């Protein structure tokens, strides 16, 4: 029963912008800290995101400071991505994640900056 | 041969002593095994009075002997093949932008009990970092242990990045480079390239009073 999805995925020019989604049923996203990952092909699946469970702390991986934005709607128990400044290299598919008892992950959206 | 002391449920047995920027602890746990399911139930005290470090950061130290391996991957068990006569597990971890743990330790039946008994000692650990300052989640992700034989050394050696969640929404990783020798000298199995798959859940248990964690771990092994 917990659950994420992600979506917003699609194609996006460079220096465009673009907002992801994810999600959750089975918890509530106000109560634990949540965080986006992504994977391009070939390489490694990198921490990009996350949001403490109090939601008083944000934090980014270095190559995307000051260009994303992470937030949530309680209410709508939603996680967003804001990226702006797109870059080709920004290129993967985007996962969100929490730890409910084990780790969650969703099943991904795909995000192409050409 | 060392695999049929696990067709069941054993118990087990866990002591540490420990040094991080020179404040000396000790740990010990019990619990019991299931390498028919790759499952584990531990719960762990801290005998020295407060952990000088947060309980996420030793659960890779504190049994991969109760992995579940398939039918069509028994001959690449080397955690198994070893026993009863054991190994010496160890490792260095290094956590990124911060400290590293060496460790050493030796698994082995004694008796009918697993017995994992370790040292370890921790240096370069910022005192306002992750670690020092208490700031990881207590919960712990699932990760992939990836095994490789080390033919020279008669064992095998281990790599793997475990993703400590951290109470600011980032993420602290500890790279892991793990080393294992049997102790007897007779024969043991070399595995082909291959992963474990691992996950844990932390818990506590509400009518300790020492400082203490909960643990319950699935590995399953897998890639052949």
């Amino acid at each position: 029963q917990v659950q994420l999805v992600e979506s917003g995925g699609a194609l996006v020019q460079p220096g465009g912008s673009l907002r992801l989604s994810c999600a959750a049923s089975g918890f509530p996203v106000n109560r634990y800290s949540m965080r986006w990952y992504r994977q391009a092909p070939g390489k490694e699946r990198e921490w990009v995101a996350g949001m403490s469970s109090a939601g008083d702390r944000s934090s980014y991986e270095d190559s995307v400071k000051g260009r994303f934005t992470i937030s949530r709607d309680d209410a709508r128990n939603t996680v967003y991505l804001q990226m702006n400044s797109l870059k080709p290299e920004d290129t993967a598919v985007y996962y969100c994640n929490v730890n409910v008892g084990f780790e969650y992950w969703g099943q991904g959206t795909q995000v192409t900056v050409s | 041969k060392g695999e049929e002391l696990f067709t069941g449920v054993v118990p087990i047995l866990v002591e540490l002593d420990g040094d991080v920027n020179g404040h000396k602890f000790s740990v010990s746990g019990e619990g019991e095994g299931d390498a028919t399911y790759g499952k584990l139930t531990l719960k762990f005290i801290c005998t020295t009075g407060k952990l000088p470090v947060p309980w996420p950061t030793l659960v890779t130290t504190f049994v991969q002997c109760f992995s579940r391996y398939p039918d069509h991957m028994k001959r690449h068990d080397f955690f198994k093949s070893a026993m009863p006569e054991g190994y010496v597990q160890e490792r260095t971890i290094s956590f990124k932008d911060d400290g590293n743990y060496k460790t050493r330790a030796e698994v082995k039946f004694e008796g009918d009990t697993l017995v994992n008994r370790i040292e370890l000692k921790g240096i370069d650990f910022k005192e306002d970092g992750n670690i020092l300052g208490h700031k990881l989640e207590y919960n712990y992700n699932s990760h992939n242990v990836y095994i490789t034989a080390d033919k020279q050394k008669n064992g095998i050696k281990a790599n793997f990045k475990i993703r400590h969640n951290i109470e600011d929404g980032s993420v602290q990783l500890a790279d892991h480079y793990q080393q294992n020798t049997p102790i007897g000298d007779g024969p043991v199995l070399l595995p082909d390239n291959h992963y474990l798959s691992t996950q844990s859940a932390l818990s506590k248990d509400p009518n300790e009073k020492r400082d203490h964690m909960v643990l319950l771990e699935f590995v399953t092994a897998a890639g052949i």
